[PDB]
């Protein structure tokens, strides 16, 4: 029932151990953004 | 703005700045001569 | 009515700042080649770039009408709003709003075909430390 930022500091060191954590835990959560979708956004900043 | 005079048009003829480039025209022959100054003579003496 | 009273730089009649707004769409239509494309970081409360100063040079009386470098200014229009009163008597001049970090603005001038990006920023004096310079 309550979140806050301060738990996610612990991702920066896992982040460093092995970034297939980072990858996963995106995949998961985000809904499956994949790099093609990533770009796709950084280039026209909107979703077509 | 203003019309079109005679005095306007002498003041037109001035000399403006640019960059050519020596891989095709008159000066391809001059691209690898070595002689800079010749060229810069030929510039002179041919299109001022 | 060509030319300026002295007959020594480009004019034409004064064009209100709504016609030579585009858009993404706009500009993508229109052909860019070999024009000259100027960055603008700027806002309303910002400071006053010339940019006058930066387009007479470009459009004087020894450049022939069909040999004038197109300038297109992209940049947030509430800025660009502030300096039309000394660019309107200027030809081949367009104005698109957005912001030059956007590759998509950058794609719809062909900011690939230009001779010369000028990138300026108008914000930067009234910030002081040395990170946000």
């Amino acid at each position: 029932t309550a979140f806050a930022v301060s738990v996610l500091d612990s991702l920066m060191s896992a982040t460093y151990f092995n970034d297939n954590i980072l990858t996963l835990i995106r995949t998961l959560v985000t809904g499956g953004a994949t790099p093609e979708l990533e770009a796709l956004i950084a280039e026209e900043n909107a979703l077509r | 703005g203003g019309y079109s005079t005679p005095q306007t048009l002498a003041n037109r003829d001035r000399c403006r700045v640019a960059q050519l480039a020596l891989l095709d025209g008159p000066f391809a022959d001059l691209g690898d001569g070595g002689c800079y100054g010749d060229l810069f003579c030929k510039a002179l003496k041919t299109y001022n | 009515k060509k030319y300026d009273s002295t007959g020594m730089f480009h004019w034409c009649a004064p064009k209100e700042i709504e016609k030579v707004i585009l858009t993404r769409s706009e500009a993508a239509m229109t052909v860019l080649s070999g024009h000259v494309v100027v960055c603008i970081f700027g806002d309303v409360s910002s400071a006053l770039i010339g940019l006058r100063n930066l387009v007479m040079p470009l459009r004087a009386s020894n450049f022939h009408y069909h040999e004038l470098k197109h300038i297109v200014f992209v940049g947030s229009i509430e800025y660009l709003k502030r300096e039309w009163e000394t660019l309107h008597n200027f030809p081949k001049v367009s104005i698109l709003p957005g912001t030059p970090l956007s590759r998509a603005d950058l794609r719809a001038v062909n900011i690939n075909l230009c001779d010369m990006c000028v990138i300026l920023s108008a914000n930067q004096n009234n910030i002081d430390d040395t990170s946000l310079q």
